[PDB]
């Protein structure tokens, strides 16, 4: 996912992939997209 | 695209979308009626094959008659069948991509009358009117002269050769053979060259056949069809010598192979494809490269030449860029697998193409608006009613080997093993073929994408054909004779024993001596593995004659509970590959391994291996190695170098690997299944001996002085027994599918991988001595970097070891057996309640699709996990309608469910499905439940289970074995009742089981109920992980609450409860001495921090408050006690929790320390925040009670 620049709405978008170098070895980015955060709700557990 | 579904044959002929047209260039014409943009359909017979064809030219299970398709009731029947398939084609995403690819992908035109796609010529035509002072003679307009002058080849001529109809697609009926669906090619030429043709698919949509336990759908023939066809239409059509090994004839006495077409597997799918469409590839010819390489020179005369023309149509100049929009391995990686997935149909898996020598064929004829519809089949695949044909009768069979099994020269048994039918080769194919090296030696679901529907749809139709002289070659029907051999053997083959294992009689009787079944002059004996039934056959042999209905209902679940025990025996066993259940009768049946003593003992002593009748089948690809080839190079060089073909050797390696895999599938696992399908026919047939025995018995007992109703009770518990003698049968089947898939999977790990091993390593001495020969050739290096840089490359056993069971599972596991086992549910009703936005739904979620009724008085609340019916208005009722509700004489069921009742003590039904006498009931007595079963014959069991009080959840599990004769009864966690049923007799009762209230409020959560019995085990589990759900409950069941008047216990002592003390000017709480028992208890609030919470949780920081002066607990470190506080900032924020094996009880901690109950003082015990181990582990449990 990745927020769009007008819409409100993240829109969907293929990861991209290794093809620098090697043949032998593929895979795909996971750092790609919009960083995420969890945040509590009402803060009543322990904070430790 | 959209299906002309406004056609019949007695539409009038209007040149646009009904036609007659000649066939090929021959003196006969027929009809066609467009039902899309180039797809046709011809609703008659095809031309080209004859339909009398000589008796010698008959192919083995062929249905040939010269009738069919010859009225008109029948044509229209057959178009609206071809209508209806195109149309249920259409309705998923997928085929309408297909359907619209074949529809754009028209043969490439040629060039014009000259030669060329380039620009035209120009003619100038009308030229002005001379005026007074100009000439005006050049005053015109230029047109082009040859306008759309291309030439296209796929074209039907009307029968005046005047008129011409652009088409793709014509689909004719079947030819001389009635079932068998074809698809040939307009111009061989033309097919093999990339330019394109013309093709036509002889298709037989009226008769399907039933593999394993469901019925082909045609959508899937005519979409291997139509994805054949797109072969022709692109010209990618490889020589007819293109073939491969696809499976070894073990019934032979040579080594001969059957050979399929690289086309039939590429486009069938199944598991075969798997071992070939490799990465990387062992499998390459020049058929792909020059595939794609003509395909690459289409696309680019298209783009540079016939792209720019503004003298063509966009009727074709627009469907030739959507034809070469896509790729050529979008067709290549296109087979019947992911129409397969995207159709959730299941399909014959393995050997697809070579079904005809595994197994013959029962047809069965399909009314298309009757059973097939927009949707596929009617009630599924498997739940279809489809009449056998009466073809079947017509079946010519002509087998491939006829075994004689000879006495002592007298034949005894005569059998027949038929043929694949494909083409035979008698030269090993894997000894002869070289894995490339310089070929494919790179590359270390999604292929219908570059087609858009809307833009398919947007390409006007072509009006104006151009048509090219030659465009057809000829028809010439392919005649074969069948050969068959003769061969005479002492020792009896599992096809005898087979074949010994039915009867065309009906007053048979079971024998385990197979030479005494066919050395019977009467006829009267019949080979069965059922040790277990004949045992019971023969000691009810001479015993009186059955004449009542219970006898009878005793005899039938014998008999059931015989076979069931009998069909469904293995032993697990521990092999290389891990536990293995190896089927114990698998010896007596398909004679193997049954010299003596057990077939387990044999197989364990023995292999996998000895299960086979051809071992030792490998042989040794050639292999093709090249050395290394010396020029200078630095370091840097020369080690890229060297690890450039470090890596190419590895991929080589795994390219002979996969060769060998291949090998195996091939050579090794065919025997395999041959044995499963052989296997599957016993089981089968001994499945249809039982129920022969069983309707005798019941017809001979027609004959008898029973009353009419008492007979219909029969039927109806006998059909019921049908169904539960098939469940087992397939039992039977799968468990002896697993026992073989693993015995293949081990013989490949214990016979065929050393050799692989073996041979790689006599290559891999000579790999590294060419490496080190060339590396010690070179001077341009040091000696230390020399002997780092070859002991850098050099090849361990390691590198060529690509052993991977997990691999090897997950490779012969199709998209049929992924259906299966999501198909597969053990619930014959799931309830689920879904409360969603004032929109409550209440629904079976198992798959079965019961009938839910229910009225609008019912409520949804939050009982244990997830949402559960409320009835608190008086007479209310639920009813669950199901066929498998009914019950019957031998059927294992179970009820699980929660309950709460709110009431207080008389009897209320509960849960009924009592149909007048017989059936089984729960309803609530004195302060308990009890559970009544009662047969149609008078026999009750009445079960008392006590100790349910209103006020609490519970867990009610109630589980009926009829294989065990067991009554199993659990509440929560724990058996309460283990009955023998063996008194019960057949429970047929209604189809609807209902739920009451009858002036009760009952909480009712997870209604459940399955098609077979439960363990203690299996129970525990479910009721402990149920409860797992981070909510804190009370004693009651209930969630717990904050803000709410509660009671405190202890879990050592479940009846005091804590009470305030005063002393030495400081209050406590502690337990109520044994002389003070009538002293009210304390009571307590749970506060947390924010308000808004309502329901405490797992992990939650709180405040107790003790209800005049609002006290709050706090922690005295003079005696570690507890106190009670009159101010808030002062109380402690204690953490709640709970046990998952204790769930209504509690406990609080404190900087990880749970508070306890201390020892006995002076008739106290106070609350104290413990960390020694004098207190018992259960003493800082506690319990909190809504009061």
């Amino acid at each position: 996912i990745k927020l769009k620049k007008d819409s409100p709405v993240g829109e969907i978008l293929t990861r991209s992939k290794y093809n620098q170098n090697s043949k032998y070895i593929n895979y795909r980015d996971l750092y790609i997209g919009e960083k995420f955060i969890i945040r509590r709700k009402s803060n009543s557990q322990s904070i430790n | 695209m959209n299906i002309n579904d406004n056609l019949s044959i007695n539409s009038p002929v209007d040149n646009k979308n009904v036609v007659v047209v000649r066939a090929r260039k021959t003196d006969t014409v027929f009809k066609a009626f467009k039902v899309a943009p180039n797809i046709w359909v011809a609703p008659e017979r095809y031309y080209g094959e004859s339909l009398s064809i000589d008796e010698e030219y008959k192919v083995d299970g062929g249905i040939y008659d010269s009738n069919f398709l010859s009225q008109d009731s029948e044509k229209d029947k057959f178009l609206q069948a071809i209508i209806t398939l195109l149309k249920r084609i259409n309705s998923t995403n997928a085929g309408e991509k297909l359907l619209s690819l074949i529809s754009t992908a028209i043969p490439f035109p040629y060039g014009y009358i000259g030669g060329g796609y380039y620009a035209p010529n120009m003619i100038t035509f009308g030229s002005a009117p001379k005026s007074n002072k100009k000439l005006n003679s050049l005053i015109s307009s230029t047109i082009p002269f040859p306008y759309a002058g291309y030439r296209e080849t796929n074209y039907l001529s009307s029968e005046d050769n005047k008129s011409f109809y652009a088409s793709n697609i014509v689909i004719f009926g079947p030819g001389a053979n009635i079932v068998e669906n074809n698809t040939v090619f307009y111009k061989k030429e033309d097919a093999e060259n990339g330019m394109g043709t013309m093709t036509e698919i002889w298709f037989q949509p009226f008769l399907t056949y039933k593999y394993d336990e469901f019925y082909i759908d045609p959508a899937i023939e005519l979409i291997k069809c139509l994805i054949k066809s797109l072969y022709f239409l692109y010209g990618i059509k490889p020589s007819d010598d293109l073939v491969i090994p696809y499976r070894l004839r073990s019934e032979l006495e040579n080594i001969e192979y059957s050979q399929l077409n690289i086309v039939d597997l590429l486009v069938s799918g199944g598991i075969d494809p798997k071992f070939i469409n490799t990465d990387p590839y062992w499998f390459t010819d020049n058929y792909f490269s020059n595939a794609k390489k003509v395909f690459e020179d289409h696309r680019n005369i298209y783009e540079t030449q016939i792209e720019g023309n503004n003298a063509i149509g966009n009727d074709i100049k627009l469907r030739l860029k959507q034809k070469f929009r896509i790729n050529i391995n979008d067709i290549w990686e296109l087979n019947l697998n992911y129409f397969s997935k995207e159709f959730s149909i299941m399909m014959p898996d393995r050997f697809n193409n070579a079904l005809k020598h595994f197994y013959r064929k029962q047809y069965y004829k399909i009314d298309y608006p009757e059973n097939y519809s927009i949707n596929g089949f009617v009630n599924g695949q498997i739940n279809v009613q489809l009449s056998l044909s009466d073809r079947n009768q017509d079946i010519i069979n002509k087998p491939e080997e006829i075994i004689n099994l000879l006495n002592n020269n007298v034949s005894l048994m005569r059998s027949n093993i038929y043929g694949d039918g494909l083409k035979s080769t008698v030269d090993d194919f894997y000894s002869n073929y070289k894995i490339p090296y310089n070929r494919a030696y790179e590359y270390h679901d999604s292929s219908l994408d570059n087609v858009n529907i809307g833009v398919i749809d947007n390409i006007p139709e072509i009006i104006d054909v151009n048509p090219y002289k030659e465009n057809c070659d000829k028809f010439s029907p392919v005649q074969k004779i069948t050969s068959t051999r003769e061969i005479n053997t002492n020792i009896p083959w599992p096809i005898n024993y087979l074949q010994a294992q039915n009867t065309n009689n009906e007053k048979f009787s079971l024998s385990s001596d197979f030479v005494e079944v066919v050395s019977s002059k009467d006829k009267s004996l019949v080979y069965s593995f059922l040790s277990n039934v004949m045992f019971y056959l023969d000691s009810i042999k001479d015993n009186s004659p059955i004449d009542t209905d219970k006898k009878y209902y005793l005899w039938l679940r014998e008999i059931f509970r015989n076979y069931s025990f009998d069909i469904t025996a293995t032993q697990e066993i521990n092999t290389d590959c891990g536990i293995n259940k190896v089927v114990t009768w698998f010896g007596k049946a398909l004679n193997i391994l049954n010299t003596s003593d057990s077939f387990v003992e044999e197989f364990q002593n023995l292999g996998p291996i000895s299960l086979i009748n051809k071992k030792e089948n490998l042989s040794m690809p050639i292999i093709e190695i090249y050395g290394i080839p010396m020029l200078g190079l630095p370091l840097n060089d020369l080690n890229e170098k060297l690890f450039n073909i470090y890596l190419k050797n590895i991929l080589y390696f795994k390219k002979v690997y996969f060769n060998f895999l291949d090998q195996w599938w091939t050579e090794y696992y065919s025997q395999y299944f041959d044995l499963i399908c052989m296997a599957k026919q016993s089981i089968l047939a001994q499945e249809k001996l039982i129920k022969q025995i069983i309707q005798n018995k019941l017809q001979d007992l027609f004959k008898a002085d029973i009353s009419m109703d008492k007979l219909n009770l029969m039927n109806l518990a006998t059909e019921k027994t049908f169904i539960d003698l098939s469940n087992e049968s397939q039992i039977a089947i799968n468990n002896i599918n697993d026992f073989l898939n693993k015995s293949a999977i081990c013989v490949f790990d214990t016979n065929i991988y050393p050799k692989f091993i073996s041979f790689m390593e006599q290559c891999i001495n000579s790999v590294n001595s060419n490496v080190t020969a060339f590396i010690q050739k070179c001077t341009n290096i040091t000696e230390d970097e020399k002997l780092q840089l070859i002991k850098l490359n050099t090849f361990m056993n390691i590198d060529f070891e690509f052993f991977d069971i997990q691999s090897i599972k997950d490779l012969i596991t199709s998209e049929t057996d992924l259906i299966k086992e999501e198909k597969e549910s053990d619930y014959n009703l799931f309830l689920f309640t879904l409360q969603e936005d004032n929109n409550k739904v209440i629904e079976d979620i198992s798959g079965k699709n019961t009938l839910v009724k229910y009225s609008d008085s019912i409520s949804l609340v939050y009982g244990v996990n997830g949402d559960a019916l409320y009835l608190k208005e008086p007479d209310e009722s639920v009813s669950f309608s199901n066929k498998a509700f009914e019950n019957g004489l031998t059927n294992s069921f179970s009820i699980c469910f929660w309950l709460r009742n709110l009431g207080e003590i008389i009897t209320s039904k509960l849960i009924e499905n009592k149909a007048d006498n017989c059936g089984w009931e729960i309803y609530f007595e004195n302060n308990g439940l009890v559970f009544s079963i009662v047969d149609c014959n008078g026999n009750e069991e009445n079960i008392y289970l006590s100790d349910v009080i209103s006020k609490n959840w519970y867990y009610i599990s109630i589980s009926i074995d009829r294989l065990r004769n067991q009554l199993l009864i659990f509440i929560n966690d724990k058996l309460i009742a283990n009955q023998s049923i063996e008194q019960i007799l057949n429970i047929y009762s209604s189809n609807t089981i209902s739920l009451v209230n009858e002036n009760n409020p009952i909480y009712i959560e997870g209604l459940s109920i399955l098609n077979r019995s439960i363990t203690s085990e299996e129970v525990v589990n479910n009721y402990f992980s149920y409860l797992n759900n981070s909510y804190i409950r009370d004693i009651s069941g209930e969630r717990l609450e904050y803000n709410k008047t509660y009671e405190l216990y202890n879990y050592v002592f479940p009846e005091n409860s804590l009470y305030e003390v005063t002393e030495n000017n400081n209050i406590y709480l502690s337990i109520k001495d044994t002389n003070n028992l009538n002293i009210q208890g304390a009571k307590f609030k749970l506060i947390n921090i924010d308000a808004n919470k309502q329901y405490v949780q797992k992990w939650d920081e709180g405040v107790v408050c003790l209800l005049d002066e609002e006290k709050y607990v706090d922690i005295s470190s003079e005696n570690n006690r507890i106190q009670l506080v009159n101010s808030k900032d002062t109380a402690k924020r204690i953490i709640f929790n709970n046990d998952i094996f204790m769930p209504n009880c509690l406990t609080f901690a404190y900087n990880n320390k749970y508070l306890s109950l201390s020892l006995r003082d002076r008739n106290y015990n106070w609350m104290i925040c413990n960390n020694n181990d004098n207190i018992p582990k259960a003493a800082h449990l506690w319990a909190l009670k809504g009061i």
